[PDB]
């Protein structure tokens, strides 16, 4: 029935140009409005504007006036969303489903689609870069209970994962969000025993599908 | 071209605890004629898709139930909840519908339950491999804190670090509802083998002694 | 209907409220030879068109058509009101709409008929205008162009400039100036030759009673009434216009289908058209009819749905012209050429003459001095004419130039023109 | 020209409490077509901007809790409250949207809370530099005092001085309630040092027996 | 959004003419009806009249038939009172505000404006006379607790300024509301410690803006 195909996702250069699509299923492509709008964390909901696709008449806000672009094709069923020229603050989820505006009704909105997500600008793909830490002045595994970690950074682009021991052990699994430096960087703790270490065996294993890079860290005292 | 103003922010609670969001904007939602209220209601837990909530305001949508019933008059408004339990935490949404183009309200997050927590702070300074890179850089960990309330502050030899902090935080887990956060201080490797102690203090309110945690260089 | 980006239309806009405009060329006569043409000397004469009778045809099934607009300022009925009116809201505007004035008209001439509607000009400066202020008004003779619009019965004006509110009145004439002939300053002319002839009919009756809403302009001194209260407290607005209802069309009152004839106009012409052009402008409202289709995006569903249709709206337009037309030739004296020359002048350019001969007689004035410059005083050099001079003013077009023939018989219209003088032997 | 009677003047009360004030005047504010009432409502605060309550008789206005609901039906109409707190003391006002010229009415002035006070009266003889000045001034100072009610007499050598008697007074503070006002008797210096024994009686309900207060020239 | 300057304050002759403005933001200055109403202590609340600035019709009760007058410029966005030939009860609060009329709406009121005080008549300018009193036979500091005052009075115009100690103690601070002698008087009151008199310094310091004199006067004790 009511069904949207939101798909794709992307990361380009600056002044580039995108593209997005959505799709239809269960109604007629070319009889309503249609929305598009921009998830972007911290401020979130924002209206862009509206097609209806019956003769592709436009709406464009103040704010998306010029650059931002609309135009749809019913044979294919499918939105679009032409957008040329980025920038670093362009980069978001672009979030968006039909309202029904007719449909015996108005404004608002009865749905919500899959979304998609939009990063700019790029760099090109890099290695992770895995550093551990420890106390100073060497740790033999004094205290109550002694606590290392390992982290993720200087590594392009998303995602990468860490586990520790394969996942052996949750406890300070506290892994920090990525962020990017010009190489995005996260970071990840884990709470082990004063007593199993060194003894007992600590290994964080790397995984970044990106740069397909799977790197397994032995953790172990050191000065 | 309205404004809405979506409050409070976050509240803490407990099960089947009757709460209230605000509602509140600039001009009318509401003149009478056909009485239409313009405020709306949408309710998105996070990472998935939001859903609509409540429109109007006695609009009352197919499969909720009356634990979300509306409320509001005149101008600004307010959401009544009945009585919650854990899959009715989320991140609300309240906006418009009226007077092209749209207008949202800022944000409404939940808080989950039960008191505070208590502070606890470790320090691993640099390992060698971080300044065989060339970089020094000072981590702080503060894990099973509750609420997100914090303070944080870097005196490099005495001297207070003003610049280059950064952070980064995880929310609540199911059992525990307190918090982990991660404070970074890192810059080149010619200063920290140069000045030797370095102190970073932490300021929640659980504690509120000033609780601090400071290190040396080649030392603990 | 133009492309949503492009500013070219995609459909032309027409109905029947708007005017209609003919151009008619004809081929120069003297070029034309005829089967015995001993009767006249070309060289010392001239040749050219006169208009005896003319015709117009019209085939559409006679009924009426309508507009309305969605949003229109309003109150209520002031028909009929059992209590007093509610409070005044922000937009009370609705979807309404009504029938034009019932009209037919016919205009016939060499020279374009002249429109005159009201307008605004520039206030007289003392008191410096403030926005909202009373525009002053002007009264406007122009050209009259096609498309532009009947009369609804509210006065030809520009409601663009004068209506801000854009919503006072249905769509079709919002944008443009309803335009009305104005027979006076016409027939007035001294040659005639604007128009030597014409009809018309009208018809029109009121239906309803209604009320603008919005800011007072003015309210009436109180002495004019007594203090009321309480739902008397305020006075409702002055305001009200009535709306103007077709009556019943008939076959009869309609003019057209039948041929005219003419011998005498009020003006000094008889059917001379001049520079081989001639004008004829007609405007009907009978053939108003709007047909509305529907097409089916999808054809399967079985089960009825609004969403399936979509609806255009297409209007019917139907003319026909034939015009008969008679032979004249012109001696040339002084006296003639002076007082043609006089006239129009240009009317001269199209002919020989045998041409030199009128090329300018007056001397000038002596306006003189230097015949260079770049140093001394300002100068004219502007100077052209404009030749072809209404090109400016665009209009709907036909060309007969090759469509004449010799025999009347062969036509319908014309062996009425028989008739009418009978001598059933063809000449 | 018709006119609007607004009482009670002032009423003592106490947090929670339900009190009315009563709405009186000589036509109809209401006729029913649309059964319309031309009372107003109006909240002043002491010295600050004067403020819309309710109009009509049923109206509520955007940001008035039940605390304020209106009451009153045919001519004369009342003001039901409901709960008061601290926040609720203001100077009221009802009046009249009918039959311009527009008609007021007289005032409300709400009074605050518990109970009376003792009178505290002294006295302070003229000083030389007002004989100085050539008047003789004469006040008389009564501090923290609840209610307001309080008398005045001046009796020189016995003999009652009737008129050139001067007065002012100032409200509530947040604690005590009670009050203070100051009188005043003075004239030319030329009595002051003939006239010896003067007396000034200060009558409240509180100790009802006629409490007098005294002095002479030159003695206490 | 809905607001107005009701500005100014202003003393003047008798007989002579006044002048008063309230400004306009966020609406049609010229679309409504307007007031003004007198705002006088111990009768306050006063409906004088009402004026169209679309023509500038007027209204004028009874009252203020005559002397009364109102005009207003919308180029200006502001009201004016224009009266003349003062007199003593005059002064007063002009307090005004404008009603929706229309505005989907009749009479009653949906604001206050700002507030303007007018004085007449007036005088020249004068400096404080300040006399404090004590006891007779003199004090000592004798009793439960002592009392002494001082009072500002033969100033004028408003206003006028006492503290004790520079505002040292708050107990009898209980300054009584001025009032016009044919020149404005008030008192002032301070209760101290029977023992800390004359032991402890005790001194009121007067402040008049208008005159701009300050003094500061010391009490000591006296016969």
């Amino acid at each position: 029935e009511v069904k949207l195909e939101q798909s794709g996702a992307e990361l380009a250069r600056p002044g580039a140009s995108v593209k997005l699509s959505c799709k239809a299923s269960g109604y007629t492509f070319a009889s309503y409005w249609m929305q598009w709008v921009k998830q972007r964390p911290g401020q979130g909901l924002e209206w862009i504007g509206a097609i209806y696709p019956g003769d592709g008449d436009t709406w464009y806000t103040q704010k998306f006036k010029g650059k931002a672009t609309l135009t749809a094709d019913k044979s294919s069923s499918t939105a679009y969303m032409q957008l040329s020229s980025l920038a670093s603050e362009d980069s978001a989820v672009y979030y968006c489903a039909r309202p029904p505006y007719y449909y015996g009704t108005t404004y608002y909105f009865d749905y919500w689609g899959q979304g998609t997500t939009l990063t700019v600008s790029g760099a090109k793909t890099t290695a992770p870069s895995v550093y551990p830490l420890a106390p100073a002045a060497g740790a033999a595994g004094a205290g109550s209970s002694v606590t290392l970690g390992c982290l993720v950074k200087g590594y392009f682009p998303e995602p990468v994962t860490l586990t520790w021991n394969s996942g052996s052990l949750s406890s300070g699994v506290h892994t920090f969000p990525a962020v990017l430096a010009d190489l995005y960087t996260l970071s990840s703790s884990v709470t082990v025993t004063s007593s199993t270490w060194p003894a007992e065996s600590i290994t964080c294993n790397v995984a970044h599908p990106a740069s397909s890079t799977k790197v397994d860290k032995k953790i172990e005292p050191r000065g | 071209d309205i404004v809405m103003t979506q409050s409070p922010s976050s509240l803490a609670m407990s099960v089947g605890q009757k709460v209230t969001m605000s509602c509140k904007s600039s001009q009318s939602l509401l003149d009478s004629r056909n009485q239409k209220n313009y405020l709306a209601w949408y309710q998105q837990k996070p990472g998935q898709s939001p859903k609509l909530l409540v429109y109007f305001a006695s609009t009352r949508e197919s499969g909720v139930p009356d634990r979300f019933i509306g409320s509001g008059s005149g101008t600004d408004f307010t959401l009544t909840i009945s009585s919650v339990q854990a899959e009715d935490l989320a991140d609300y949404f309240c906006q418009q519908h009226y007077s092209t183009p749209l207008t949202f309200g800022a944000g409404t997050k939940l808080e989950l339950k039960r008191a505070d927590a208590a502070p606890t702070v470790s320090i691993f300074p640099p390992s060698s491999e971080q300044l065989t890179s060339g970089g020094a850089s000072v981590v702080c960990f503060l894990n099973n804190f509750y609420p997100k309330d914090i303070n944080v502050k870097w005196a490099i030899d005495g001297a207070e670090r003003a610049g280059g902090v950064l952070n980064s935080f995880t929310g609540q887990d199911s059992k525990d509802s307190t918090y982990s956060m991660s404070s970074t201080l890192t810059l080149t490797k010619d200063e920290y083998e140069r000045h030797a102690s370095y102190t970073c203090e932490a300021t929640h309110k659980t504690s509120t002694a000033p609780i601090v945690k400071s290190f040396n260089r080649g030392a603990a | 209907i133009k492309k949503p980006n492009n500013n070219k239309i995609l459909v032309p806009k027409v109905s029947g409220l708007q005017y209609r405009v003919f151009r008619i060329h004809l081929p120069d006569p003297n070029k034309f030879g005829f089967p015995d043409t001993s009767f006249y000397n070309p060289d010392t004469q001239r040749l050219v068109w006169a208009c005896v009778g003319v015709e117009v045809g019209r085939g559409q099934p006679l009924g009426v058509g309508i507009s309305g607009h969605p949003l229109l300022n309003k109150l209520d009925d002031t028909e009929n009101a059992s209590a007093y009116a509610a409070n005044a809201g922000v937009d009370n505007r609705e979807c309404i709409s009504m029938d034009y004035k019932q009209t037919q008209l016919c205009l016939i001439g060499c020279k374009p008929p002249i429109g005159e509607h009201w307008g605004k000009g520039s206030p007289c400066t003392n008191v410096a205008v403030n926005p909202g202020d009373c525009p002053p008004l002007e009264l406007i003779n122009t050209v009259i162009q096609d498309g532009d619009m009947v009369d609804t019965g509210f006065g030809a004006m520009d409601f663009t400039t004068l209506q801000a509110n854009k919503s006072e009145v249905p769509l079709d004439i919002c944008t443009s100036i309803c335009k009305y002939p104005d027979y006076i300053k016409m027939v007035s002319e001294p040659y005639g030759d604007s128009l030597f002839f014409y009809l018309r009919r009208e018809q029109m009756f009121v239906r309803h009673l209604f009320n603008r809403a919005g800011a007072v302009g003015e309210n009436v001194p109180d002495d004019l009434y007594i203090k009321g209260s309480g739902s008397t407290a305020n006075l409702a607005s002055s305001n009200y216009f009535p709306t103007p209802s077709g009556s019943m069309v008939t076959s009869d009152a309609q003019i057209f289908n039948k041929p005219y004839w003419l011998q005498r106009a009020q003006g000094h012409n008889n059917g001379i058209c001049w520079g081989n052009q001639l004008f004829v402008t007609v405007v009907d409202t009978t053939r108003s009819t709007n047909m509305s289709l529907c097409a089916a995006i999808s054809t399967s569903e079985t089960t009825y749905k609004n969403t399936n249709f979509k609806e255009y709206l297409r209007h019917g337009e139907e003319y026909d012209l034939q015009f008969i037309f008679q032979l004249c030739k012109i001696t040339l004296t002084a006296d003639v050429m002076t007082y043609i020359h006089s006239m129009n002048s240009t009317i001269l350019e199209d002919w020989n003459f045998g041409l030199q001969p009128p090329p300018g007689g007056t001397l000038e004035d002596t306006y003189r001095f230097v015949t260079s410059q770049a140093i001394a005083c300002q100068k004219h050099t502007p100077p052209a004419p404009k030749e072809d001079p209404l090109k400016k003013y665009t209009f709907w077009e036909v060309n007969l130039k090759e469509k004449f023939s010799a025999d009347l018989d062969q036509f319908p219209l014309g062996r009425k023109f028989l008739l009418q003088a009978g001598l059933k032997a063809k000449p």
